């Protein structure tokens, strides 16, 4: 925060700080944790470390400290993550030697009251500080956190400007991230905040969009290290604690269009689809690893292998198919239908070489396998095709372009089979508007309300 | 809608025409035959409409007469081919417009006379070729269109007519 003066001056604060920490004879450290300070100086030492305080372009801090003798770039809460964290690591191993130090307790108190009070320049960092700190949390703690949540969710929605109540949004979600281990298995919170998760997706933000992820890659990991997944589907256990408070979600469910209540893993899939659209690589990396552990979770549930086609598995391997077809093991025409409209949509928006001919080449096949069903995602490739079909001058890609326009020419005698709207006949639709690419705007979608009354309707079910 | 697709595919396939990449069109001209094989109706006549414009199009150049040559010659082996792989089935009624408007740029152009042989030749060949294989499907509107000019013999000897038309019975 501030000038370039003022940061590097931070920076020099924080290299003298562990210097005088281990060149010391008053705390009389031992010899390992004298051997960890000196790799952790030598580790803020590197530009790494400057671009996560902010200085960048300056070889030396200390030239810039003291340069007036002789704002522009923003601030992002993984950095004050990843600062906090090599902080808590040089405390951590200074205070194991030192009795009863008490300095963890100063520090919890010191984050827990700026935290929980309404503060707009400091309650976002606080808010992290505390997640990253706190080594106990109880039910009451986080409710309040839920609480903080809904009001900047209404602060955003009556407000104009919005970043302010963005960033703590994001602040209060990786704060969620980090208490969630903590917190006892006999809570159901440790299930519920998986909805949580996919309320902020809804908020198709991008760094909302990131810190979504995050969070429901490590509920996927500590909820399956506790074991509710031995006996029971991803399906069950999500709608079973989703069961009360469901009108809410069913007004939320219409609005975006993806009916958990129909077809659960594929409308999972909806929404972790957009996640090949997210500028950083990262969290798309975070996106593949999220459909493979829910891959080996449904499969083996249902005692098959990896990789094993079937009914319940057949999304997850569509989304990473990008990265057979058994009309046989898929005989419901609805499940065909949604297969058809993921691969319709992966080739509507990606436009890269490998992956559009690939996918075509899946297309193709299933044009001749399922035809009836095939004119549900004609719309969806109407134009793309066509503008390839005029400007594809490479013969690889045309034909199974090609393969498809015969496909489809002989099985035009029956068109009134299905129908582009047959997806409105139940609940999906949109599943190709929730997977377009992020929008400048990135406003938040009214029904937001909803979310707001779904998050209450959580405290109020689960709290008292 | 698919239509607009197969539209898209018959204009992919024009477009070389008015310049006259190779691999490209040959895999589109083997999508035409394979579209032509279950409707062929709309094909023939999006074909009979550039062929109709293509000949009656004036240019001028020594390049562009070894233009139109090319150009006609590939239209007529491409119309040949399609003509040829039509009957999958029995299914020999075609309206009789549609021949009729296929007809008489085919029935002149090659045969008012030896037209340009030391180029055209061969074209009169391939002419030859798609009226054998029209008059296999559909005869009964030449046949009639034979039996009135005929007719249309009426009196006068100043009549040419006999090299446009009965010449064509030859074919």
């Amino acid at each position: 925060t501030g000038p370039l003066s003022l940061r590097a001056s931070t920076h020099g604060l924080v290299i003298n700080i562990i210097h005088s920490l281990c060149t010391c004879s008053q705390l009389h450290f031992s010899e390992e944790t004298k051997q960890v300070l000196r790799l952790s100086l030598t580790e803020f030492s590197l530009p790494k470390f400057y671009l996560l305080f902010g200085i960048s372009k300056v070889k030396s801090a200390a030239v810039i400290a003291f340069r007036s003798s002789y704002e522009r770039e923003t601030f992002a809460l993984t950095s004050l993550e990843t600062v906090t964290e090599a902080l808590l690591e040089i405390m951590e191993a200074c205070m194991r030697d030192i009795p009863t130090c008490k300095w963890l307790d100063q520090w919890t108190e010191l984050a827990q009251r700026f935290a929980f009070q309404y503060n707009p320049s400091l309650q976002p960092r606080a808010l992290v500080v505390f997640g990253c700190i706190s080594k106990r949390v109880s039910h009451g703690q986080i409710k309040q956190i839920i609480r903080i949540l809904s009001k900047a969710l209404e602060s955003c929605l009556k407000g104009p400007d919005t970043y302010n109540s963005q960033v703590l949004i994001e602040a209060t979600v990786i704060a969620l991230t980090k208490l969630q281990p903590l917190l006892n298995k006999d809570s159901p919170l440790h299930k519920a905040l998986f909805w949580v998760a996919v309320a902020v997706l809804q908020l198709d933000e991008v760094n909302l969009y990131s810190a979504g992820t995050a969070l429901l890659e490590q509920n996927l990991h500590t909820l399956d290290s506790l074991r509710i997944f031995n006996d029971k589907s991803p399906e069950e256990v999500f709608m079973a604690i989703r069961n009360p408070l469901e009108w809410h979600c069913k007004q939320m469910d219409h609005f975006v269009g993806l009916n958990f209540n129909s077809n659960f893993n594929f409308a999972l899939v909806g929404h972790l689809l957009k996640g090949y659209r997210h500028p950083s690589p990262a969290i798309v990396a975070r996106t593949v690893r999220i459909l493979h552990t829910l891959l080996t979770l449904v499969n083996k549930h249902r005692n098959c292998d990896k990789f094993e086609v079937n009914t319940q598995s057949v999304a997850y391997l569509a989304a990473l198919l990008t990265v057979l077809l058994d009309e046989e093991v898929l005989t419901d025409p609805k499940i065909q239908a949604l297969l058809l409209t993921v691969l319709a949509t992966l080739v509507k928006y990606t436009t890269d070489e490998f992956d559009q001919r690939i996918l075509y080449e899946y297309l193709a096949e299933a044009s001749v396998v399922f035809p009836k069903v095939f004119p549900v995602v004609h719309n969806l490739l109407d134009s793309k095709i066509n503008t390839l079909l005029s400007l594809c001058q490479d013969p690889n890609l045309l034909n199974p372009i090609h393969g498809i326009v015969q496909s489809v020419v002989y099985h035009e005698e029956s068109p009134p089979q299905y129908q582009t709207s047959y997806l409105q006949s139940f609940g999906f639709n949109g599943l190709w508007r929730f997977a377009g690419p992020f929008s400048k705007q990135t406003q938040i979608p009214d029904y937001a309300e909803l979310i707001v009354k779904f998050l209450d309707a959580l405290i109020d079910t689960y709290l008292p | 809608r698919p239509v607009e697709w197969v539209q898209a595919v018959v204009s992919r396939f024009d477009e070389q025409l008015p310049i006259k990449t190779k691999v490209s069109t040959e895999h589109n001209k083997e999508c035409l035959i394979n579209i032509s094989k279950y409707k062929f109706s709309l094909v023939i006549s999006g074909l009979t409409t550039i062929l109709k414009n293509v000949n009656n199009m004036r240019i001028f150049g020594e390049a562009a007469e070894k233009n139109l040559y090319l150009s006609q010659l590939i239209i007529l082996d491409t119309l040949e081919k399609c003509l040829a792989g039509q009957p999958k089935d029995t299914m020999r009624l075609d309206e009789t417009m549609l021949v009729k408007q296929l007809l008489p740029e085919i029935c002149h152009f090659l045969h008012t006379c030896r037209e340009g042989n030391q180029h055209a030749a061969e074209l009169r060949n391939s002419a030859s070729g798609v009226l054998f294989s029209l008059s296999c499907n559909n005869f009964n509107a030449v046949f009639s269109r034979i039996s009135t000019r005929l007719q249309e013999l009426t009196v006068c000897s100043e009549d040419n007519v006999d090299v446009h038309d009965i010449e064509l019975l030859q074919y």
